[PDB]
């Protein structure tokens, strides 16, 4: 009676205008607090990830086969029944599982028996007695496996992912403030790409992160690394391309950084940076740098040298006057400059012509220079400022500016 | 079951929906007319602001715990309560309040436990019995405090004020017809930068803001100045560089200007002054000047003392002569001269290179000349006039000046 009456009350077409997109830009639907999967829901055939959220104890049927182009499932909380041609067409289908659980017995055994899951996201503590690191022991099964995201708060990763690593590419840990015992353990997974050790907690790089030659990008989010001191070692990294080395006590930058020329994407905000020198710009290759929330000094001349730059990012820094440099590169397009002591804007910003957005609301800025109308892609919504400083600018500009936004 | 009812009828993708930015550049959700607060809410982490309308009976439970970004919260007239949890980690975490007091109940007690506290934004109104708000004089417990803005019918300044005036920067109050008495209370302000008042009914400037030795800026909007005599102690404000006497009354401008020459920002725009005198442009730091809106008779030549000057605004003036010393000075980035008795403009107006903004709106002109090309930074939009002059250019001038 449940399952028909949910059949009935959400039938297919509210569910049609309840679906949804998600970042991957991908058509997904989220089911909260239903009695079980309605068969409308199966019916849907363009579905691409379905959300089986705190759904109690929900026996999926075989109708699933409708879903043909069904390649995420997120069990958050939902242990999933499932049968023998529902669990074929899974595993034939089937790519990408987020699995949240709070118990052993909510991750369901059949996820280990999948073949084509290529990225697998798990959720919840995993130190248990007796269990620690056992009930993972089908992952040698998936042989797909190249995403393995562990929101589990564990202590030491498990030898059964390091032997997975061998076709693992993407290996991202979660401990929430615990220290992981790395002891150069992941020196298996030579086939890691983007080791992302997320609140890790570390407060120092171990020698495996730069030993694996593989890396291109390596995100130590809130490791508390208070010195920098192993980047010389990642030169040998051709691979690496960005190294985010945002949330941590860095207190200063050595000149040592100078070394790795390959980096494009170096987000060092959140941090207490006293400045960024003069060997930080030695990196010409450096296309997108984020600083925001940070104890700059000021911003130097060097930035000159950085003509790949796009978005450089010193949002609720300390930086009291813009140097001409930093317009002197005029591939700047996302320009977070708001909240600052700017005392003005110069005119310089007219030459920026890849400026698509520009944030300026707060600092200290005098007015809004009318070289902003010069810039092409600028827009109303690109150029984030208060009402008064853009009533600043001249009455027939600012038409341009709301002709050129709302068409 | 109002929490579950809560629960229930907001998923969180609806406040997905409901995200959006704020005028601090936060993430906010605007939620209005709520039964409550919603545990839904709370679950969101990466929330960086918060905005209750008129949500009345409403505890905060420690749930709140969960998203630390918060930075802003707007209580906008909504009476709060609070658990221990949320105390100690608002006192930790937030910064920033905007609140609205329709009824003064609808303020909350507990905003004086906090520490961490910045911004405030005392929108509402006030009753005669001013002092006996309890709720204003506990900001002590404020250490962080930096930016007050009371738009309320406040008649006296609170002793709240004289305590918090050791960190405390910014006023902006609104009376809106109310008259500001007792400023003995910002006499003793001691390190407060900015000063906004708005239609306090303040005659004169009192002996308070020259008692400040650090002040930025000033404002003393819709304020009936009908003559500044008191200038002479203005020179004790060396931080002084924003004067934005505008809307104002001010008939005609003394010698006294003569005592602060480090300002800058200079608004006199709706102002009484009849003729400028010799003695403003002597203080050559003065970069941002407004007289918009008067009704001056004519502009005398000492305004070449003006160098330094980036901004000279006297538009919709009575002003029937322009002397070509303004044109001299090329330095002044922008000029507004709209809507004067002007007659010609000044065909060497090429001279001024760093000319960025001439609002010459609604003048009496008959032809442009041709040496706007010569001017680097001034257009159609920066020389605003009448269409049928800006029919005058000539053709190779119009093929120079479409390319720019």
């Amino acid at each position: 009676l449940r399952q028909l009456n949910l059949n009935n009350e959400w039938t297919l077409d509210k569910l049609r205008q309840r679906l949804t997109k998600n970042a991957q830009d991908k058509l997904e639907l989220h089911l909260f607090m239903l009695s079980g999967i309605p068969d409308t829901v199966f019916d849907l055939v363009e579905l691409e990830v379905l959300k089986l959220e705190l759904i109690p104890d929900v026996t999926i049927p075989p109708s699933i086969a409708q879903l043909t182009g069904l390649k995420e499932l997120w069990l958050y909380h939902t242990a999933a029944k499932i049968e023998a041609p529902a669990l074929a067409f899974l595993r034939e289908n089937l790519r990408a599982l987020h699995i949240k659980f709070t118990d052993i017995k909510e991750i369901p055994l059949w996820i280990y028996s999948l073949k084509t899951l290529e990225e697998l996201h798990l959720t919840g503590n995993l130190s248990a007695e007796n269990n620690r690191y056992i009930v993972i022991d089908g992952l040698r099964e998936l042989k797909r496996l190249k995403v393995l995201r562990l929101k589990s708060n564990l202590s030491k990763l498990p030898q059964v992912v390091t032997d997975v690593g061998v076709h693992l590419q993407k290996l991202s840990i979660n401990n929430e403030g615990t220290k992981l015992i790395v002891l150069n353990s992941l020196k298996k997974m030579v086939n890691l790409t983007e080791l992302e050790l997320i609140r890790c907690d570390l407060e120092r790089i171990p020698h495996s992160i730069f030993s694996l030659h593989n890396l291109q990008e390596i995100d130590l989010k809130d490791n508390n690394l208070k010195t920098i001191e192993e980047i010389i070692s990642f030169q040998h990294l051709h691979r690496l391309t960005c190294l985010k080395l945002w949330y941590n006590h860095i207190a200063y930058i050595p000149i040592q950084i100078g070394n790795l020329t390959n980096l494009e994407r170096l987000y060092l905000n959140r941090n207490k940076i006293e400045k960024i020198p003069t060997q930080l710009f030695y990196c010409r290759k450096l296309r997108y740098l984020d600083l925001s929330h940070n104890n700059l000094t000021f911003l130097p001349a060097d930035i000159g040298l950085l003509q790949n730059l796009q978005n450089l990012a010193v949002t609720a820094n300390r930086i009291e006057a813009l140097p001409p440099e930093l317009f002197q590169c005029r591939k700047l397009r996302a320009l977070h400059l708001g909240n600052n002591v700017l005392q003005s804007l110069p005119s310089r910003v007219g030459e920026l012509t890849n400026l698509t957005q520009i944030e300026l609301r707060g600092n200290r800025l005098e007015c809004l220079p009318v070289e902003l109308g010069e810039c092409p892609l600028l827009k109303r919504s690109g150029l984030v400022v208060e009402e008064d400083l853009f009533s600043t600018l001249p009455p027939e500009v600012k038409e341009r500016l709301w002709r050129a936004d709302k068409e | 079951l109002k929490q579950l009812n809560l629960n229930n009828e907001w998923t969180p993708d609806k406040l997905r929906q409901k995200l959006q930015t704020n005028a601090h550049n936060r993430l906010e959700l605007p939620l209005i007319m709520l039964s409550g607060l919603p545990d839904t809410v709370f679950e969101i982490t990466e929330l960086q602001s918060l905005k209750l309308e008129i949500i009345k009976n409403v505890m905060i439970p420690a749930t709140i715990a969960q998203l630390d970004n918060l930075q802003e919260l707007c209580l906008h007239q909504c009476s709060v309560k609070i658990h221990s949890a949320a105390l100690s980690f608002l006192k930790e975490n937030l910064k920033v309040l905007s609140v609205k007091f329709d009824d003064m109940r609808e303020l909350p007690p507990w905003m004086y436990g906090l520490r961490n506290l910045e911004e405030l934004y005392l929108v509402g109104s006030l009753s005669h019995d001013i002092s006996k708000n309890v709720t204003l004089e506990s900001l002590r417990d404020l250490k962080s405090l930096k930016i007050l803005s009371i738009k309320s019918n406040v008649s006296k300044i609170p002793q709240a004020v004289v305590d918090v005036s050791s960190h405390l920067q910014k006023m902006c109050v609104h009376n809106d017809g109310t008259k500001l008495v007792m400023l003995n209370n910002l006499k003793k302000m001691t390190n407060l930068t900015e000063l906004e008042l708005v239609h306090c009914d303040l005659e004169r400037i009192p002996h308070a803001v020259f008692s400040l030795l650090s002040l930025q800026e000033l404002d003393l909007k819709e304020n009936n100045l009908k003559s500044i005599e008191e200038i002479v102690s203005f020179q004790h404000l060396r931080k002084l560089t924003v004067l934005k006497l505008w809307y104002n009354s001010i008939a005609y401008i003394p010698e006294h200007i003569k005592k602060l020459t480090s300002l800058e920002r200079l608004f006199f725009s709706h102002n009484k002054v009849e003729v400028l005198p010799s003695h403003l442009f002597l203080c050559n730091k003065i970069r941002y000047l407004d007289l918009s809106y008067n009704d001056i008779r004519f502009i005398p030549p000492e305004i070449g003392v003006l160098q330094s000057l980036q901004y000279f605004s006297i538009t919709c003036n009575k002003v029937e002569s322009l002397p070509d010393e303004l044109y001299f000075c090329k330095k002044l980035k922008t000029l507004k001269i709209g809507k004067n008795s002007l007659s010609v403009l000044s065909p060497k107006i090429g001279n001024l290179l760093f000319l960025s903004y001439l609002d010459i709106k609604g003048n009496h002109f008959e032809v442009l000349p041709p040496e706007l090309g010569d001017c680097r930074a001034l257009k159609r939009a920066g020389l605003v006039v009448e269409d049928a002059l800006f029919e005058t250019l000539p053709s190779d001038v119009r093929e120079q000046m479409k390319a720019d």
